[PDB]
């Protein structure tokens, strides 16, 4: 398994960034996933080499954090909070859209592997719940029709 | 990037036009803007002075902590230049608690606030280096800092021979990548450190042995915000804003059943009854307060709204979120979806709290869906109040807080729940 | 040197020692998960809280340091203490299995002896025995199984394969309440584990269990020993668990365990099987059994006879005991004497002249390591467990590269400096014998370094010291054998085998009068034998050997066992005066026909049916670390 | 109900209890056939640990069965330790008492002996509920009519 070079230079820069290599381990399995669309488990060797860590120890902090994921591909996530302010302003509501779109609930991904649902904990805009994520983006749930419209930017 | 990620347009008013006068508006602020509006002007004089005057102005000024703690940043300060060097500084941007979106307008708006009071602090503790530790879920302000980061150092803010001061500082930014622990100063520095987010056992304290075990300081971006404008108005000046014991401005996320949800920055003299219907313009639908969340941390009744938002006793405290529940919303519904919050959020590191958490999730669950036999009951109390005790961070020891409230506070919302 | 009070009763306590090691020390039971006095701390558990009278406040004992008047209460004084016990313990049962009837820790198990001595006594989280689920992941292999719902996350497995073994094997897959052990590599079997049964031993309840053990028996059905492994040089104390025909268990081995020092390797470890294998327990005439006195006669009158004609091939694998009297009788025989060790080892000694051979504990004092030769880590696996400062090498490094070796010549070893400890394993030179002997002979006289030779059989060291300057040449004896010059043969053991091939003994027993092996087992080159003498195995002697950990004498008590040195003194009791010897030298070399390997490095761990599953699969890997 | 006699094997039959319903995914067993997973309870509770023998293996794929269960009832003293200690509902004493015979051999039970007891037990007193006796006709004779109550 090798980096192709585009992801490859990325993973490079964050090890050169900081003063130690090892504290690029968290921007470079961010670099992975959103090259792949997940974390392949074939990757964690590699990193590991190029930062000089042992890999059991890249293998557990992949694990240790929520963002990242190693079993499903999907080109974009979208990041459902289910938090407490969002539940009591509507992320039921979101869910029965995002399910009357795309098909699917929370935890699964369509079968082209275009979304996935991630539910997450509060996601910091709890003034404009009900909070949900397209991958960089964050939105405001207002109705099936403006998130259908939301969705309809991306693939 | 020029164009960032889209994020939400979080509403902001202020009473102190301090931390909110260019946060107020939506928008990314840059370093042009920001020189013509006076800034790093405060950097300026600072490095005019010596390291030791700052640190003296910081615990004149009586400012504490924002991070949830409320400990004065004076002393801690000074607990770090105790010990010999290099030493490290770290702005605290995790902010995941439920509830609490006060750091991020000012990350996103105002950036060069916080970077202007990060080289201030790291030259008051002889730091070369300085860190920013922002949530894996904020990647547009990971952008922003990374960019006025860049501002500042072409403009000589940053990098080599600060301002011709012989001062040499860098600020690197690392991204979480979802975990609520990261937030624990320790479990910070483990991060940061490239490795799990499990918090350490304490003593030593990060001030004598922190990052590669090394003299660090970690203080909130709201703390941090703050710096800035202890050197430009005089300590003197500062410890005159609000009550004479809580001193500074404060920033107030307010979320929930309320007319205009959003942040508020208010002197800590305000009570929450005027945080709920003075700024954030009552309830919607003029329904009755039931409870109000201090984040994860607390529950208040609409028994206790005439309390003052202070770090006193019988004060507000945390970190100032406001949640407001109306007479509509189930209070064990409420407490359920904190359960889940902890259970979601405890590292795994000790027993009381991985085993704590998640048997009170589940246990709560059971009440809540009507499934639950009276031994059930007898063991939701037994767990709720044995995870602090042994705990050995802050997550374990507040993780049935709330919940126990809610059961003191509402039984006869509690007991509507037994068969 | 310091006075603490624990429950109002004064103890001195030595300054640098933690409050929970001072309890245990005197007898005061706190309970404990985390802690092992051989790993770091970790304060995880808290299963070990006492109340610190002096500050009001619950702490861990395990991370305490004593301080002179400190004041704690226990379990024994404090309800405190009491309520948080039967909380931790009612938390870690949460989603315990009702496995107690099948589980292998019963009778062992840290949960089941403190859940039951401080728990809640009852159920007091109603979760169904149906329900007891835990994320898990399968290990993929054929002698570990991890059970992550009876695992009470303590991290001793982490912290031992990271600080002791170094393997750095496993890790903890994702966090919080499901936080689950998983191998860094699967299959495991093939990955960096060196399979050497330490995580089995520190985990304190049944969830990383030995699958060769599962099921066979229970723990309280079986009898216990402690001795010498000699399976290697290193001399590793460990305790093997054994049944004797009763109604609790057969009569057999039925597995082993290291002390808490944590000195063991898979060969130790999995390699118990050996003991249970084809043995030869009585002293047997071809294939007819033979009272040992009647066996006594003949080799008396072989030895009086036609000692000068006789032929002795010793093995390392003999305790020190019996070498020395085997060795008397045979010069009072006048017959041949050597060892397969001295195509390599004997010959490298010589040259070298002068050698150090330090304890374990005194790997400390070592600035730097130079391996010479073969992988250490396949030959005194232990050794690289102390091995933790900065390791060069010259030579084949396989599971070696966990150290994180540096290559280098012998003509860099000159530039190196200081308390330098080079560990040279002879069996690998391949020709280059006298001259690396040579080299290291100068090294060690300029500039001070530490010669410290690795045999790759336990005691070979002593067989040289007591063999230097008699013994002949192992090609020059067979040669001999050839010619007629010898007619009688004792081999002990099967050490020879590593030179010559069987087919050399089925003609052997033709061309010699007396062909006597004196072995373990029933096959192998004793069943080419005339005459066949029992050999013994470790726990059936009380034999010393010259080891890595010092002098080491073991113990006798399996009770199997044949007396291997009241038979050698009987027969010696029909030699008095010391007659003389003969010695045959040859320049013929003789190669080695294999190289050993972590998981087969003898004829003893090659008779093990659990190794030769974890030789054959990993015999052909050479890279495990890039 | 409450008899102490000659020992027995309750058999899968799908009324096992919790506990060995957790572990059967670790059996080897067959429907109508001993429950038994030879954890040495019985034999280490009771006084008497000699009158047993019980063997069980590893099986190649990864289970475990019980291969041997025999148990002397003349060093026995019918004590119920053992039913005490069974963690998995198999060991039960039945009503069985004619057991009288020429030779110490036959007073020696085997498992397929303790499966046909136990099973013959339940067939005839499963549902019977937990008396001071079973019958009031037997005794009768010596009692008579007794004025029960709830
Ligand atoms: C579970 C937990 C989460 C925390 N999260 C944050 C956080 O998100 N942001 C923060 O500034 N401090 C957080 N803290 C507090 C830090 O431990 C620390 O006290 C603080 O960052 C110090 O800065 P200050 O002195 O300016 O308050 C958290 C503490 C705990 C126990
Ligand atoms: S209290 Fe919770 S979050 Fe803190 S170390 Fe223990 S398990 Fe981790
Ligand atoms: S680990 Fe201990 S308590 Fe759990 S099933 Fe095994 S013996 Fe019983
Ligand atoms: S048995 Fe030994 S080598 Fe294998 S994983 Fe466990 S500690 Fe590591
Ligand atoms: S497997 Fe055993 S040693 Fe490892 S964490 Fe679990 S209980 Fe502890
Ligand atoms: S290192 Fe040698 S002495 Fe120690 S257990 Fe392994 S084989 Fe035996
Ligand atoms: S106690 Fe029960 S399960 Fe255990 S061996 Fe005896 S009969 Fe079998
Ligand atoms: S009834 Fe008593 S004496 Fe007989 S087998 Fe059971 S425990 Fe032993
Ligand atoms: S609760 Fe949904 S964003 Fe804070
Ligand atoms: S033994 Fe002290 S915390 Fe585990």
């Amino acid at each position: 398994f090798e980096f192709p070079e585009e992801l490859k230079t990325k993973l490079q820069e964050h090890i050169n960034y900081f003063p130690k290599k090892r504290q690029a381990i968290l921007l470079c399995l961010h670099e992975i996933q959103n090259y792949y669309g997940y974390i392949p488990p074939e990757s964690l060797k590699p990193l590991a080499d190029m930062l000089e860590l042992p890999l059991n120890h890249v293998e557990g902090v992949v694990a240790f954090y929520d963002m990242f994921d190693r079993e499903d591909k999907a080109k974009y996530r979208i990041r459902v909070c289910v938090s407490i302010v969002c539940h009591l302003m509507g992320t039921n509501k979101l869910l029965k859209a995002l399910e009357n779109i795309l098909g699917i609930k929370p935890g699964e991904v369509t079968p082209d592997g275009k979304f996935k649902i991630v539910p997450v904990q509060c996601l910091g805009a709890c003034s404009e719940a009900p909070v949900f994520m397209v991958n960089d983006d964050e939105y405001k749930f207002e109705s099936e029709v403006q998130l259908n419209e939301i969705l309809s930017r991306y693939t | 990037m020029r164009s960032y990620p889209a994020i939400p347009r979080i509403y902001a008013e202020t009473t102190l036009n301090m931390l909110l006068k260019r946060a107020k508006k939506p928008r990314v602020h840059s370093i042009d803007e920001y020189l013509k509006d006076g800034g790093y002007q405060a950097l300026e004089k600072a490095l005019n002075m010596s390291p030791e005057e700052i640190i003296d102005w910081v615990d004149k000024s009586t400012l504490r902590g924002r991070g949830g703690a409320g400990f004065p940043t004076g002393k801690k300060w000074k607990f770090a230049v105790q010990n010999p060097g290099p030493r490290y500084f770290i702005c605290n941007a995790d902010e995941s608690e439920p509830g609490t979106f006060k750091d991020r307008i000012i990350i996103e708006r105002d950036p060069h606030l916080l970077i202007e009071g990060i080289i201030i602090s790291s030259y008051a503790i002889g730091a070369n280096e300085a860190y920013i530790y922002i949530r894996g879920e904020y990647p547009a302000g990971y952008y922003i800092l990374r960019d006025a980061i860049e501002e500042a150092k072409k403009k000589g803010f940053l990098g080599k021979n600060i301002l011709g001061s012989g001062f040499d500082l860098e600020i690197y930014v690392a991204r979480g990548a979802g975990a609520y622990i990261c937030g624990e100063e320790t479990a910070l520095i483990e991060s940061l450190e490239g490795k799990r987010g499990h918090p350490r056992l304490k003593p030593p304290y990060p001030v004598q042995k922190g990052l590669w075990g090394k003299p660090t300081v970690v203080n909130n971006v709201e703390t941090i915000a703050n710096v800035p404008f202890i050197i430009s108005m005089g300590w003197e000046e500062y410890r005159y804003i609000g009550p004479s014991d809580y001193a500074g401005p404060k920033l107030f996320p307010v979320s929930g059943k309320v007319k205009k949800p959003g942040v508020y920055e208010l002197p800590m003299n305000t009570t929450l009854r005027e945080v709920i219907f003075k700024y954030a313009g009552g309830t919607l639908g003029n329904k009755k307060v039931k409870a109000v969340f201090s984040g994860a941390l607390d529950c208040f009744s609409s028994e206790e709204l005439d309390i003052p938002m202070d770090y006193s006793p019988l004060g507000f405290g945390g970190t100032g979120t406001v949640i407001v529940l109306t007479e509509e919303d189930d209070i064990v519904e409420a407490a359920l979806k904190i359960a889940e919050f902890y259970e979601h959020e405890t590292c795994g590191q000790c027993t009381p709290c991985r085993v704590g958490c998640y048997e009170q999730a589940n246990l709560l669950e059971k009440i809540y869906k009507g499934e639950a036999t009276e031994q059930d009951w007898e063991g939701f109390d037994f767990v709720n109040r044995n995870i602090q005790p042994t705990s050995i961070c802050g997550l374990g020891a507040v993780a049935g807080r709330l919940i126990r409230q809610t059961l003191e506070k509402f039984p006869e919302e509690w007991e509507k729940y037994r068969k | 040197k310091v006075k603490i009070y624990i429950d109002d009763v004064e103890i001195e306590a030595e300054k640098g020692k933690t409050v929970l090691q001072v309890a245990l020390e005197n007898g005061i039971d706190i309970p404990y998960f985390c802690y092992h006095p051989r790993l770091s701390i970790a304060g995880a558990c808290r299963m070990c809280v006492v109340y610190w009278e002096d500050i009001n406040r619950l702490v861990i004992s395990c991370n305490l340091p004593v301080q002179e008047g400190m004041r704690v209460r226990t379990h024994r004084t404090s309800e405190m203490v009491r309520e948080q016990q039967k909380y931790l313990l009612q938390a870690l049962m949460t989603r315990h299995p009702l496995d107690c009837p099948i589980c292998d820790k019963a009778g062992e198990c840290d949960l089941q002896n403190l859940g039951a001595i401080y728990g809640p006594q009852k159920q007091i989280v109603p979760i169904s025995a149906l329900e007891k689920e835990r994320e898990e992941h399968d290990w993929e292999s054929d002698f570990l199984e991890y059970y992550s719902n009876r695992c009470v996350v303590c991290y001793r497995c982490t912290r031992a394969c990271d600080e002791v073994v170094g393997t750095r094997a496993l890790y903890v897959e994702d966090r919080g309440f499901h936080s689950n052990i998983v191998p860094a590599v699967r299959p495991m079997d093939t990955s960096t584990c060196e399979m050497c049964g330490i995580c089995v031993h520190v985990c304190p309840v049944g969830a990383i269990i030995s699958k060769p053990f599962k099921y066979w028996s229970r723990s309280w059905l079986l009898e216990k020993g402690r001795t010498v492994c000699n399976l290697c040089p290193v001399g590793c104390e460990i305790q093997i668990e054994y049944g004797v025909g009763d109604w609790r268990s057969k009569r057999k081995v039925y597995r082993t365990k290291p002390t808490d020092e944590l000195n063991i390797c898979a060969k130790g470890f999995f390699g118990y099987d050996s003991i249970n294998h084809k043995r030869l327990l009585k002293t047997k005439v071809g294939k007819r059994e033979e009272t040992p006195g009647n066996v006594v006669n003949l080799l008396t009158t072989i030895l009086t006879e036609h000692g000068g004609k006789t032929g002795i091939v010793f093995s390392a694998y003999l305790p020190k005991e019996v070498i020395d009297e085997v060795l008397r009788i045979a010069k009072a025989s006048q017959a041949y004497v050597t060892a397969p060790q001295s195509v390599d080892l004997f010959k490298f000694l010589d040259e070298l002249e002068e050698y150090d051979f330090p304890t374990v504990k005194e790997f400390e004092k070592a600035d730097a390591f130079v391996f010479i030769g073969d992988d250490i880590t396949s030959v005194a696996t232990v050794l690289s467990y102390y091995t933790k400062k900065k390791v060069y090498k010259i030579g084949k490094s396989v599971r070696d590269e966990k150290l994180q070796p540096e290559e280098i010549t012998y003509e860099d070893l000159q530039n190196l400096e200081g308390n330098v400890f080079v560990l040279v394993t002879p069996h690998a030179l391949n020709g280059e014998i006298k001259e690396v002997a040579t080299k290291l002979k100068e090294l060690k006289r300029e500039k001070g370094f530490k010669v410290i030779p690795v045999p790759k059989d336990a005691n070979a060291l002593y067989l040289y010291e007591v063999l230097k300057g008699i013994y002949s040449d192992l090609p020059a004896v067979m040669e001999a054998c050839e010619r007629g010059d010898i007619e009688n043969l004792i081999i002990f053991g099967e050490d020879i085998l590593e030179f010559y091939e069987d087919k050399v003994f089925e003609e052997l027993k033709e061309k010699l009068e007396h062909l006597v092996v004196v072995s373990p087992y029933e096959d192998g080159l004793s069943e080419y034998a005339h005459i066949k003498i029992p050999m013994s195995l470790m726990g059936e002697n009380e034999g010393t050997y010259k080891t890595f950990f010092g002098e080491v004498k073991g113990k006798k008590f399996l009770p199997w066992a044949f007396d291997d040195l009241a038979f050698w003194k009987y027969l010696g009791e029909n030699f008095k005066e010391e007659k003389g010897l003969k010695v045959v030298k040859s320049s013929s070399n003789l190669r080695r026909r294999f190289e050993p390997h972590l998981y087969r490095n003898n004829w003893i761990t090659q008779r093990s049916q659990n190794l030769s599953r974890l030789y054959e699969k990993n015999k052909d890997i050479t890279v495990y670390y890039e | 109900k409450r008899f102490r006699g000659a020992h027995g094997h309750y058999v899968w039959d799908g009324t096992e209890p919790d506990s060995l319903k957790a572990i059967e995914k670790f059996m080897s067993y067959e429907k109508a056939k001993s429950r038994c997973v030879a954890c040495y309870m019985c034999q280490t509770a009771c006084p008497m640990p000699t009158l047993f023998r019980i063997e069980a293996v590893q099986l190649p794929n990864g289970k475990k069965k019980v291969v041997r269960f025999d148990m002397n009832l003349l060093n026995c003293l019918f004590c119920g330790l053992c039913v005490d200690a069974c963690p998995v509902g198999c060991l039960t004493m039945t009503d069985i008492f004619e057991l009288a015979n020429y030779s110490r051999r036959n007073e020696v039970l085997r498992m397929e002996d303790l499966e046909k007891f136990a099973i013959d037990f339940k067939q005839r007193r499963g549902n019977e509920p937990d008396r001071i006796w079973p019958n009031d006709e037997e005794r009768e004779k010596l009692w008579g009519k007794i004025e029960w109550s709830g």
